[PDB]
């Protein structure tokens, strides 16, 4: 249901932003947005714990931001290990996680 | 409904902070029944305290309890928080004590494991707590020497 | 600080029922929820459900509402603030489309809005 | 002119409420002379407390007095009224306790017959008093979890 | 750097007023170690208190210390200054007590010789201190009888 934005990449050192949105039934307003780093076929990792705060042990270069319609996640100071697949989710207190489609592409600067 | 004395000891710090009056009461209603000496007034005069040093020994235990109360009320006093159960101070939180964020602390931790994690720096925090007031003492000092 | 060990992987033909075991340690098993999630090969991964080890209340996705049975073993105390437990996951009707990677996870916080949110994951298992 | 210790016990509640400091003093100036032990320092060392359990017995009486003081100061503390002798609260007055109007209460009744008329519901009022604070604890709780 | 317990006893009144917390602490950290009874818990049970009245005698000394603390906290209480170490009042300063100006008092005198110079009128000042509050009691009394 939730449609994650198209995959965007960038050279190391700059910033990259991925967005997440969906219908007004599961839109980003009045819901909580979570972001995850998910290497294909491996153990995932939690990045943003809610749209504006982070999980214990997350670098401050990973910031979040959510509007009244769509949510975003920015990654500054790109590094070699940033080449992975990422997924978003929407949740509340009594509901479940609704995963986004995904943004998989990430590139290195100077290869 | 109220969980009872020390009921929220396994609850999140926020939940126990809601029922701190419950833990506060066992400081007084253990010692109201003993100072009462109403059920003690008639039973063999004063529970035969002659040739019974357990009676004095018992009494010394009662003394330790009110003495501990006086220690906590003194600390609340010298921190300017005598009348209140929750007071905010001027001491900033040095991050070396704990690196945990607010949500992880108040909605993921209990007061027991918190007190265990910070028992190392309690004396330092108390020192800043005894010190920080001293800048209020000094502001009042400016108002005193005009 | 916690760890989530998962059972060994196995391939069974469709039509039969199976069971996944997720053993815990390094935290208080009754404190954080237990989530089960599947990574579909060829489509987007989907969350399946969660259950409280303590409260026992379970809430599943409608995509697996009448096809999944969850159970939580009683926690085994270790330290003053560490226990060990077992979480079990079950499927009634097996098919070829059920093939994919599976994971078990724990909760992030004990209270608040992000209570059942998956935080610490297991190594994963593969299917038919 | 001041009627003396417990002088306004037969006066209207308003008049006694004017001289509550007078009743407050007998909590301290009975116990200042005994803790002094200045007139006790030299008389046969410590009033021969060896083979005299009345001495210990006497001491236990002194303990009960300071213990009662600590009970009242604890109650003033958990009601957030430590520093003040007259404090207003948030608890509304349920009419089932007493139906008397304000003029009849403060200008027609004494504190004795009032305490006798309300001794039935004192525990309930204290419960609301321990409870009501808990909503202040909760407002401070909102300021704590941001 | 902090001069230590009673360190500013020979300093000007302003300097000691800056380190009154230091003098305040010896009221509590003498009595924390004794109520602890941690180093006392195992040594021959409760330091053999049977047939040893020095043990009771010792205990009575501990009682006098907490009793003196309760005297000072009572005085701070009835003056409406429980929570604070420095409080201002409504009592005007009668010049008959001391004729010295502010600069000569706070930057030329120590607390010892000041307390010696004013020990004559301490009771009178306390009387005004117990009395002046009574006008606050009366203002609250106006708010009570509507
Ligand atoms: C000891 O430790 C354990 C830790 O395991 C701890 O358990 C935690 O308890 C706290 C509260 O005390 C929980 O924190 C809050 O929980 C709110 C949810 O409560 C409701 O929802 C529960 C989930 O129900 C799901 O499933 C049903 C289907 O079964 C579905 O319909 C629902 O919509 C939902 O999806 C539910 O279990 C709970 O319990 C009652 O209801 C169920 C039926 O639903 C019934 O079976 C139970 O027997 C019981 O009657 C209740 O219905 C959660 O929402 C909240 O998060 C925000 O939302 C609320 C608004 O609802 C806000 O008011 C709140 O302030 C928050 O902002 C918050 O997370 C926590 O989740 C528990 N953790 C667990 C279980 O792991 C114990 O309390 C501890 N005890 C002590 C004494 O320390
Ligand atoms: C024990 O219980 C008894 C209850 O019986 C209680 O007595 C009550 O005492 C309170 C005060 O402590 C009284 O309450 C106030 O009284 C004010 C009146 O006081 C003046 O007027 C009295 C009446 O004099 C009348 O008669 C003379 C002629 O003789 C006439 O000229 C006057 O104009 C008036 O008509 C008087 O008795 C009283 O006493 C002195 O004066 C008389 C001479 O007048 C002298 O003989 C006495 O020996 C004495 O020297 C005084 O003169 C009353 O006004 C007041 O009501 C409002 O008015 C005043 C303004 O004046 C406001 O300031 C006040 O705030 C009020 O708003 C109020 O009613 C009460 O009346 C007594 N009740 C009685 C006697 O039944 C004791 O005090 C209790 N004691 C304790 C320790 O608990
Ligand atoms: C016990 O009792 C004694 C009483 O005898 C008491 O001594 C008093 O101590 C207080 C402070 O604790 C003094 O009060 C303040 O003193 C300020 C001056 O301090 C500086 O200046 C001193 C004088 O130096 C002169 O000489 C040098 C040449 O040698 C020259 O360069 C200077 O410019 C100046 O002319 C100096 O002694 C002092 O000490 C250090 O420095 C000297 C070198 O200068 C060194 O030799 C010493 O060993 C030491 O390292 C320091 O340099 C004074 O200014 C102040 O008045 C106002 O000014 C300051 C700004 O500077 C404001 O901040 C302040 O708030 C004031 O508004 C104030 O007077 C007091 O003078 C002492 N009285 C004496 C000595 O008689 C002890 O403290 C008591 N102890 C206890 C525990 O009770
Ligand atoms: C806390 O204090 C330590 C030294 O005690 C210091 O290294 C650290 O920078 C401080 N943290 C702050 C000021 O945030
Ligand atoms: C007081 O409480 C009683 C029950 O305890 C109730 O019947 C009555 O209506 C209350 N009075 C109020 C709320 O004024
Ligand atoms: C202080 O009181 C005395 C009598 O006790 C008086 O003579 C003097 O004038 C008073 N000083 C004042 C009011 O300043």
């Amino acid at each position: 249901v939730l449609t994650q934005s198209a995959s965007v990449s960038g050279s190391l050192g700059q910033s990259v932003t991925i967005s997440c949105t969906g219908p007004n039934s599961v839109c980003c307003s009045h819901k909580s947005i979570s972001w995850y780093q998910w290497p294909p076929g491996r153990a995932p990792t939690l990045i943003i714990y809610e749209d504006n705060e982070r999980a214990p042990g997350i670098s401050p270069r990973f910031s979040g931001y959510k509007s009244y319609w769509s949510a975003y996640l920015t990654i500054s100071d790109l590094r070699p290990e940033d080449e992975t697949t990422y997924y978003c989710c929407s949740y509340t207190h009594n509901s479940g996680c609704v995963f986004g489609t995904g943004t998989k592409v990430s590139v290195l600067g100077q290869s | 409904v109220f969980l009872g004395f020390l009921g929220a000891a396994g609850s999140t710090m926020g939940a126990a902070s809601m029922t701190l009056t419950v833990q506060a009461r066992n400081l007084l209603s253990g010692i109201v029944q003993q100072q009462s000496n109403l059920l003690r007034a008639p039973e063999c005069q004063q529970h035969l305290l002659k040739d019974t040093h357990w009676g004095i020994k018992q009494l010394q235990a009662r003394v330790l309890a009110v003495e501990h109360y006086l220690r906590d009320q003194q600390l609340l006093g010298i921190w300017g928080c005598s009348g209140k159960l929750i007071c905010c101070t001027n001491v900033p939180w040095n991050s070396s004590w704990s690196n945990r964020n607010l949500s992880e602390i108040w909605d993921n931790m209990t007061w027991l494991q918190w007190d265990k994690e910070i028992s190392n720096y309690t004396q330092i925090i108390y020192g800043l707590l005894e010190e920080s007031q001293n800048q209020q003492e000094k502001n009042e000092q400016d108002l005193l020497a005009l | 600080q916690g760890q989530l060990v998962q059972s060994g992987a196995t391939t069974t033909k469709p039509g039969s029922s199976v069971k996944i075991s997720c053993k815990t340690s390094g935290y208080r098993f009754n404190f954080y929820h237990i989530n089960w999630i599947r990574q579909t090969a060829g489509r987007g991964p989907e969350w399946m459900g969660w259950i409280s080890p303590y409260s026992g209340d379970k809430n599943l996705a409608p995509a697996f509402q009448d096809r999944v049975n969850m159970t939580t073993d009683t926690e085994v105390p270790v330290t003053s603030f560490t226990s060990t437990g077992a979480a079990y996951m079950e499927i009634r009707n097996l098919t070829s489309d059920d093939t994919g990677t599976y994971f078990c996870a724990k909760g992030l916080l004990r209270d608040g809005s992000s209570t059942w949110l998956p935080y610490l994951w297991g190594q994963g298992t593969l299917l038919t």
